[PDB]
C-alpha cells in the first residue's frame, strides 16, 4: 500500500552510511529513516549521465 | 541506555526480560508451594482448635 | 511464512516457541496448583460425607 519512491544521488563514501538506525554526515542532517520502517533501498553507479 | 542504541542493545534487553521473568515464575511458585504447605497446615491448627 | 524466508525467520519462530512454551508451564504449574488445592477439600469433603 501507498508506494513511496525518494530519490537522489550521491558520493559512494557515503552509500554505505544510508540504513535506518545509524548516524553520520547524511543520516543524520538530510534524511531520517525510521527504525521500525520497512522497506528496500537500491544504489546504482552512474557514469555515462 | 548509555551503553548501546535502542537496535542492538535490544537483544541484550530480551535476555534482560527472560532472565527475570522466570526468576519470578520460580519466586511465585515456590511462594505458592509454601502457601499450600501452609494451607494443609492452617486447617489442621483450625481442626485442633 | 510470507514476512522472511525460513533461516532469519527462524530467530523470531525460536522466541514464538520459547514465550509459549514457558506459557504453557505457567498454566500447567497453576493447573494442578489449584488440582492440590482441590485435592485436600475432597478429601475434606469425602471425610465429611
Amino acid at each position: 500500500t501507498n508506494v513511496y519512491a525518494d530519490s537522489f544521488v550521491i558520493r559512494g563514501d557515503e552509500v554505505r552510511q544510508i540504513a535506518p538506525g545509524q548516524t553520520g554526515k547524511i543520516a543524520d542532517y538530510n534524511y531520517k529513516l525510521p527504525d521500525d520502517f520497512t522497506g528496500c533501498v537500491i544504489a546504482w553507479n552512474s557514469n555515462n549521465l | 541506555l548509555s551503553r548501546l542504541d535502542p537496535p542492538e542493545a535490544e537483544v541484550q534487553i530480551d535476555r534482560l526480560i527472560t532472565g527475570r521473568l522466570q526468576s519470578l515464575q520460580t519466586y511465585v511458585t515456590q511462594q505458592l508451594i509454601r502457601a499450600a504447605e501452609i494451607r494443609a497446615s492452617a486447617n489442621l491448627a483450625a481442626t485442633k482448635m
